């Protein structure tokens, strides 16, 4: 395993290597849109970055040690709470708006269906993130850790309990690599372990975003006005609603 | 599966 | 407008938080192991139902909590109610693999979540959270450390400052008792870590455990207490 | 006129 021989700056640089692109969504400003249309946006934004996700996940250090199939599970459980907290991230700097894409910047007045909560707790995050003033260098790691340790405890055999075992000892070094950011940033180690468990704490909140999205997705799926692409479906349907 | 053949490629 | 909270050193906060404790309650004693979903849910929500009650009780025993307003406390419970039911559970099952202690003469096992629908995924994630802790070697003054952080961190965000600093101060909690326990400055950071992610799986299961409370409301077929009404009901 | 009300305060 070439993942757990990294050093703290190493895998700063592996996983900032090794994000996504930020991408246009079809928003058109002279255009009216329904709530309807807006959702068709968002859908059709999300299917795509989906892909771009899928590429990253691969860049993780770790992740390609999984087998194809735990590989799977991991991104089937975190993929909304990765979207989210990338969106979160790219909204740090426009306070009361998420920009969901750089041209489409919105506030919770485009909220209207029931996606205004969502929208809430979302600019809630960012706003949290503005108040802790995230670094970049932090934000990669909490993505990694997203995509490590959500589906971690929901996975058979003494076996297979081996490859839970290897997720942890990643885990661990991705926690050694933000203890090392903050260090480098002057923070004492009373400040070092309390800024660690004020950005674990925020995956808990994450967490639940990704529920509440999760659920509202599976409304409007059965509402059947928005169309949800087939990926995106297959997600879903992974959480069994 | 989408998501299996994906990761795949 | 100062918290005495914040004034307590790393032993009186444990102590404080120790001496909150609720108690490990019973459930009726008919020697019939529940198997349909009416006795089984009754049970549980009978139990639940006397547990909230302690529970709002143990709240107010936790330092800080008191110093907000009573809509302040109202939230934050509304919020972490069943993540706080959970981890006391699972806390309570930690020396019982491949059970779940409910209450001393109620321990079930996954068989007998089968006969509810959906809730053996409910109990699955309940054991794996058990296994991980036990695996861990969690201790009682980590636990009730834990706990305190999800009643004051779970709504924190759907509103500050007093709460992010009493959540400070229980951080500070949890590294002393491990730098108590002897474990070097890595473990110390490495543990913190492994027991906050945790948080993360407590509020997945509260948030999949709230939608199947739901769906036996809408069953109409188990009575729910007023109380544990308007708690579910705070969910939307 | 919440429940919780009540205990919060008894
Ligand atoms: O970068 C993002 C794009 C869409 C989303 C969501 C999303 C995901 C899937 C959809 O079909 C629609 C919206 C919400 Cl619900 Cl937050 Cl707008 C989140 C982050
Ligand atoms: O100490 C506990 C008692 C009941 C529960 C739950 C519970 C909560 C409310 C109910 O009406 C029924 C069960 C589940 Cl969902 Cl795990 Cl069975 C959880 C912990």
């Amino acid at each position: 395993s070439l993942a757990l021989s990294l050093t703290a700056d190493q895998m700063v640089s592996a996983l900032l290597d090794a994000e996504p692109p930020i991408l246009y969504s079809e928003y058109d400003p002279t255009r009216p849109f329904s709530e309807a249309s807006m959702m068709g946006l968002l859908t059709n934004l999300a299917d795509r970055e989906l892909v771009h996700m899928i590429n990253w996940a691969k860049r993780v250090p770790g992740f390609v040690d999984l087998t194809l199939h735990d590989q799977v599970h991991l991104l089937e459980c975190a993929w909304l709470e990765i979207l989210m907290i990338g969106l979160v991230w790219r909204s740090m700097e426009h306070p009361g708006k998420l920009l969901f894409a750089p041209n489409l910047l919105l506030d919770r007045n485009q909220g209207k269906e029931g996606m205004v909560e969502i929208f809430d707790m979302l600019l809630a995050t960012s706003s949290r993130f503005r108040m802790m003033n995230l670094q970049g260098e932090e934000f990669v790691c909490l993505k990694s850790i997203i995509l490590l340790n959500s589906g971690v405890y929901t996975f058979s055999t003494l076996k297979s309990l081996e490859e839970k075992d290897h997720i942890h000892r990643v885990l661990d070094k991705i926690t050694d690599t933000l203890i090392h950011l903050m260090a480098k940033a002057g923070l004492t180690l009373q400040q070092q372990h309390q800024r660690l468990a004020q950005l674990l704490l925020i995956l808990s909140h994450i967490r639940h975003m990704s529920n509440k999205g999760m659920e509202h997705l599976y409304s409007m799926k059965c509402k059947n006005v928005v169309p949800l692409s087939d990926l995106l479906l297959e997600m879903l349907d992974a959480h069994r609603l | 599966k989408i998501l299996h053949r994906l990761l795949q490629e």
